[PDB]
């Protein structure tokens, strides 16, 4: 009868669609390696799928999945055990070094575009017509590390054009010089910024950026990722 | 083994219980201290439950199903064979998803991000609590709580409900069950709005979030946008459930009579209880 | 206090966005709307433009013309009496033609009449939708996947409304409009065909729903937990993998041992709720046209 064929089909259909789902789910990372860099014996029971182009949009090329796969980067870790399936230590300071909680993967050292082809993202000051317009401004507030030490005081803000939305802070430091924080993760209060991963002697070790009113993807990796990283390396200097 | 780009966060710490001692993988797999725990009560509960199977008699896994004390036992123990096993497959049952979220933890700080997907998993945790544990106890029995088999469960769901006339009128379910579905459709505008910008129409370059906020916008006259959405997916998600909760920790407790009925607060406010006309008057 | 990035400590506003003009024909799109600090806390503030265009237009009039038709028999059986509309919102409805009219239009206004008409506006304003839908995506030069998950929901809709109703021969199959009788219809819908849980494509629709609740939760939490890394910005995540994604797929991988790709996990997304009413829609489709009784279909499977 139709009802039990309909029920047989589909799960028929379902098997097929979850084979599809967990292919397309293999267009990055693969294929599995050793800890080594080598390509793995056992690669799973999905094959690749033949792989697909996406166009970019602003003469910024293509990109195939699946393709050669490659960290495009020095890696400093070391092994800490004889066999698979154990931490790697970081040879160096992992925060510096770029690994763990630390680590940023090598993006495009290009900003993000909007859809009109401008920078995604500029300091407010360059941003025509946006201002806050809700909740404590931030700018003038000083930013405080974990250790409840000043690391420098906040002098603007970055801000997604086309989202509409607040992206970093600009902080200027002791030097003289500026760093971008994350704004996931500082918190904004009354007469000042807190800042819970760093402690104020880590701030000047944030990655810079090159120029003073754009950042790239590559950049913006390597700060989230720094300041994410604090978390769990600068805990000795967290009160 | 590994992701092409594994190794560099394969690092040591994060964990929470034990120094380094638990501190790696199997295969994919991370293992807490947590892992151990959700291993061994996972383990032990399949066992139990297995024996439970035997116990009753079968061993296909459209019929095995394990019971709650009758109602006679209160809150109190029972034998294994008339419910105690139940009493203790849902302490492991309890160990395991406490342990899994806690390894969650655990993973979360080895990889320095934040810890949503564990606090969201704990609101699941707290339903099940709710049914299996709060609801029961509130209500003077184990026996109140639902067994553990494929089928019978759903048999559950029905007396309970019917034990109500038609469940609908709870009106904490009726809220519970808007999120459930409001969910399902910000699911499908939130999987189709992304591919459909980066898999436009063929030959053609991918389109961008102003793109995503454009569609909508012209869609519908607004767009949440790629943070909201995010945010806004969690929170039905999340509220959904704790409606859930809600709807059924009353239930049996605080109000035991026809949902139905319920509604009468309403009919019978005194500016229009008596006044004739329309389907209560 | 560590933040969690549920609300927006800082709003910020600019010039309004004004959206892009790809093909879109720029006559048909409203000025802006206004501007919501109480929506900006959460996502956008910005109100508008809205575009609307013929099709849209059509939309939105029978759409309202649905509505009214409903609201009229309602105001109606309050015997025009405000106090009485306000106390039984929830308990009036607006009932299909009686079996004896099969599928003829004959039933006189007052007891079905009005149930067509409401229908047949709804129907175009759904479809008029849909269309719709799909022309906002080409304009754009998008992919069409909006408009292929919305004919899911519209599916279980069909089927409810029109389709099951025309193959079991009448109308009086079909959803009475009232926020009561709509429960009650469902309630008597499972009990007559032997309890909906015995039909195993109604097991298939729960399991998308929670399923969908189950995505949802992790993916927006995935997401809320790696945008401290841009994670959000998932269409440059997919172009150029950045440590979000990264970090995104090795919690799902060290956690259950696979995982997803940020657009692959759009992909998961798309067809965990697409199934919810394509699954759902069988199910209530077979129902009496095949199967009388699910609990005794089950008892031989065939
Ligand atoms: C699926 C099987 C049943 C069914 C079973 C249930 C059950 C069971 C419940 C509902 C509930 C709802 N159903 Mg119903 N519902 C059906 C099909 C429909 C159809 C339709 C086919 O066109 C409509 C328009 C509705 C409309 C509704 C709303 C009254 C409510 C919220 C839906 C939602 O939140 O998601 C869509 C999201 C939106 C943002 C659009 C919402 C628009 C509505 C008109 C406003 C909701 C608030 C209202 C004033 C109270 N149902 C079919 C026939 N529906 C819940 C409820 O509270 O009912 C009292 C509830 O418990
Ligand atoms: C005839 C029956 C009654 C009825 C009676 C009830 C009753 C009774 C209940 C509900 C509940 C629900 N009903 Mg009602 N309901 C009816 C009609 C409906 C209709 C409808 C279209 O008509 C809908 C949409 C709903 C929807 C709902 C939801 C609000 C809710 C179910 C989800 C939930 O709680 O999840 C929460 C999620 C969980 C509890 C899952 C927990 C998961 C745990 C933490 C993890 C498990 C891990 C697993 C073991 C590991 C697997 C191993 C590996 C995978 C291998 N009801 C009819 C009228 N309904 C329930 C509720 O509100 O619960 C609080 C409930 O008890
Ligand atoms: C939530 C309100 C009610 C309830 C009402 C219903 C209703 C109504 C239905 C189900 C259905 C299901 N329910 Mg139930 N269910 C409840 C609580 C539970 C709990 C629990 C630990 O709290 C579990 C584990 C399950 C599990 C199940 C599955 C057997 C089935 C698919 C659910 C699903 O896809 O979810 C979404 C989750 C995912 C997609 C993740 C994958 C989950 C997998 C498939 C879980 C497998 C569990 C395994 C069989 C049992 C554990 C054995 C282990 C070795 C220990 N239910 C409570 C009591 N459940 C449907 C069914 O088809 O029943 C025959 C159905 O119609
Ligand atoms: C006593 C009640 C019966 C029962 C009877 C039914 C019946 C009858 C049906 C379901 C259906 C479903 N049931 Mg059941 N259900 C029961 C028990 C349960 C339980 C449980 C006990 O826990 C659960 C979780 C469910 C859950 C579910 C869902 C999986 C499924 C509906 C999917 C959906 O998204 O609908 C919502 C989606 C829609 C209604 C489509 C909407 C699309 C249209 C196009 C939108 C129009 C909008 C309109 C223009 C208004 C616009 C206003 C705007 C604000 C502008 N049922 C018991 C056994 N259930 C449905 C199903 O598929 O069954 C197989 C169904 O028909
Ligand atoms: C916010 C609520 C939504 C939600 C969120 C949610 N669920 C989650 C998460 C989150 C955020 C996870 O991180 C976690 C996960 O890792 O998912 C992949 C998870 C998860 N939710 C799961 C299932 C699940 N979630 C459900 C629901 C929901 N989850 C909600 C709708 C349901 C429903 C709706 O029915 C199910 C069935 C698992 C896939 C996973 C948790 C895996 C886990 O905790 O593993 C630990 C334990 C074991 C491997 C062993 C089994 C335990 C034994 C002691 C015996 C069995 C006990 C007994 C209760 C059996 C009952 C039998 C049934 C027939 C009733
Ligand atoms: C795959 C399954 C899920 C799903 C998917 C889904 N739904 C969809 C889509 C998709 C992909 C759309 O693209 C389409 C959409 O545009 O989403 C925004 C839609 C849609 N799903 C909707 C509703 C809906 N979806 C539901 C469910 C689901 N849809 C499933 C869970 C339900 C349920 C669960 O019951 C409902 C009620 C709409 C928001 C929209 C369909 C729009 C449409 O066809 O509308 C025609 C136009 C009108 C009817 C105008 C009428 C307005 C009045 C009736 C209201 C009056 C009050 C108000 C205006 C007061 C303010 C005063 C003013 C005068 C100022
Ligand atoms: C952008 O971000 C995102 C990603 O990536 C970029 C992701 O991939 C994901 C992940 C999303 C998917 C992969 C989509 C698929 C998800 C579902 C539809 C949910 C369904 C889940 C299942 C069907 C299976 C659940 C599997 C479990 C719980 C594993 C159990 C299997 C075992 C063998 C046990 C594991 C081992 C134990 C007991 C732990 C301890 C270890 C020892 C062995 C000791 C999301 C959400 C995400 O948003
Ligand atoms: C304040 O008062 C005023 C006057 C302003 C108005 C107030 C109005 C109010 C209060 C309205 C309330 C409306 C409600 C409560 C509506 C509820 C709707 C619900 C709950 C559910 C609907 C389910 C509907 C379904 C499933 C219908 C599907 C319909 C179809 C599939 C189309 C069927 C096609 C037909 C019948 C034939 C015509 C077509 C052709 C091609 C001939
Ligand atoms: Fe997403």
């Amino acid at each position: 009868d139709l009802a039990s064929l309909a029920i047989y089909s589909f799960w028929i259909f379902l098997a097929g669609l979850i084979y599809y789902l967990q292919t397309e789910n293999m267009r990055e990372g693969y294929p599995l390696e050793n800890e080594d860099g080598t390509p793995a014996a056992n690669q799973g029971p999905f094959p690749l799928p033949k792989p697909k182009t996406f166009i970019l949009p602003h003469g910024r090329g293509t990109l195939t999945v699946p393709g050669p796969e490659s960290e495009d980067r020095p890696i400093a870790l070391a092994r800490t055990a004889v066999s698979e399936g154990f931490p790697h230590a970081p040879t160096g300071d992992p925060m510096k070094d770029g690994v763990g909680p630390a680590s940023w993967v090598a993006r495009r050292d290009l900003p993000e575009l909007d859809g009109h082809g401008h920078n995604k993202i500029k300091p407010m000051k360059a941003a025509a017509g946006f201002h806050v317009s809700a909740g404590k401004n931030p700018i003038g507030l000083p930013v405080r590390g974990c250790d409840l030490e000043i690391a420098g005081k906040v002098v603007d803000i970055w801000v997604d054009i086309p989202e509409q939305m607040a992206r970093f802070l600009e902080v200027e430091l002791k030097d003289g010089s500026t760093r971008l924080l994350p704004m996931q993760m500082v918190k904004v209060q009354s007469n000042r910024v807190h800042v819970n991963a760093l402690s104020s002697d880590l701030f000047a070790g944030i990655p810079t950026i090159k120029s003073p009113t754009e950042v790239t993807l590559l950049e913006e990796d390597k700060i989230c990722g720094y300041v994410a990283g604090g978390l769990m390396y600068a805990a000795p200097k967290r009160k | 083994a590994l992701l092409s780009f594994e190794r560099k966060y394969r690092v040591p710490g994060g964990t929470l219980v034990g120094g380094n001692l638990f501190d790696f993988w199997v295969g994919p797999f991370y293992v807490g201290f947590f892992g151990v725990a959700t291993f061994f009560f996972a383990a032990l509960g399949i066992i139990l439950i297995a024996w439970s199977a035997v116990l009753q008699g079968t061993w296909n896994p459209q019929l095995i199903s394990v019971y709650p004390p009758a109602l006679e036992y209160g809150l109190g123990g029972a034998p294994l064979a008339k419910g105690g096993l139940w009493q203790i497959i849902t302490i492991c049952a309890t160990g395991a998803f406490v342990s899994w979220a806690l390894r969650e933890v655990e993973i979360c700080r080895k990889l320095g991000i934040g810890y949503h997907i564990p606090f969201a998993f704990a609101f699941a945790i707290l339903a099940y609590l709710t049914l299996v544990l709060f609801r029961p106890v509130m209500m003077g029995a184990w026996g109140y709580a639902f067994p553990y088999g494929i089928w019978t469960h759903l048999d559950w769901v029905s007396n309970t409900g019917y034990t109500y006339g038609n469940f609908h009128y709870n009106p904490a379910h009726m809220i519970a069950i808007s999120f459930f579905f409001t969910n399902a459709l910000a699911l499908a505008l939130h999987g189709a709005l992304v591919l459909s910008a980066a898999n436009p129409e063929k030959g053609k370059e991918m389109r961008t979030p102003d793109h995503e906020d454009t569609f909508f916008r012209d869609l519908v006259g607004y767009s949440i946008g790629t943070l909201g959405i995010h945010r806004l997916g969690l929170l039905l998600s999340l509220s959904a459930v704790f409606f859930s909760a809600l709807c059924m920790i009353i239930t049996g407790t605080i109000w035991f009579d026809q949902w139905v009925d319920w509604w009468q607060w309403w009919v019978k406010l005194p500016w229009w209880a008596n006044i004739p006309g329309g389907i209560n008057g | 206090a560590e933040y969690q990035n549920i609300f927006s400590q800082v709003q910020v506003r600019g010039p309004a966005d004004l959206g892009m003009t790809e093909d879109v024909n720029l006559a048909n799109r409203s000025g802006v709307g206004p501007f919501s600090t109480l929506l900006g806390w959460f996502g956008n503030a910005q109100l508008g433009p809205i575009y609307l265009g013929s099709l849209g237009v059509l939309s939105l009039f029978s759409g309202l013309m649905w509505f009214f038709t409903i609201g009229i028999w309602f105001w109606y059986q309050a015997g025009w009496n405000p106090a009485v509309f306000l106390r039984d919102l929830f308990f009036f409805s607006l009932e299909p033609p009686a079996p004896e009219y099969g599928l003829s239009f004959a039933a006189p206004l007052k007891e079905g009449g009005l149930w067509l008409i409401a229908s047949f506006f709804m129907f175009v304003a759904v479809w008029s939708w849909w269309g719709r839908t799909y022309l906002r995506a080409q304009a754009l030069g998008m992919g069409k996947h909006t408009a292929w998950a919305f004919l899911s929901a519209i599916w279980l809709w069909m089927v409810l409304g029109f389709i099951r109703p025309i193959l079991m021969g009448s109308w009086s199959e079909a959803v009475p409009y009232g926020i009561f009788s709509h429960l009650d219809w469902t309630n008597n819908f499972s009990l007559v065909h032997g309890n909906l849980f015995y039909n195993p494509f109604h097991g298939l629709s729960i399991a998308f729903l929670y399923g969908s609740a189950l995505l949802f939760a992790m993916h927006g939490a995935t997401i809320l937990a790696v945008s401290r890394f841009g994670g959000e910005r998932e269409l440059e995540q997919i172009a150029d993998r950045g440590t979000a994604a990264e970090r995104a797929a090795l919690f799902w991988r060290w956690t259950m041992g696979f995982n997803a790709t940020m657009e692959g996990q759009h992909r998961w997304a798309i067809w965990m709720a697409v199934l919810v009413t394509l699954t759902g829609g069988i199910g209530i489709l077979l129902s009496g046209t095949v199967v009388d009784n699910w609990y005794v279909w089950g008892q031989n499977h065939g």
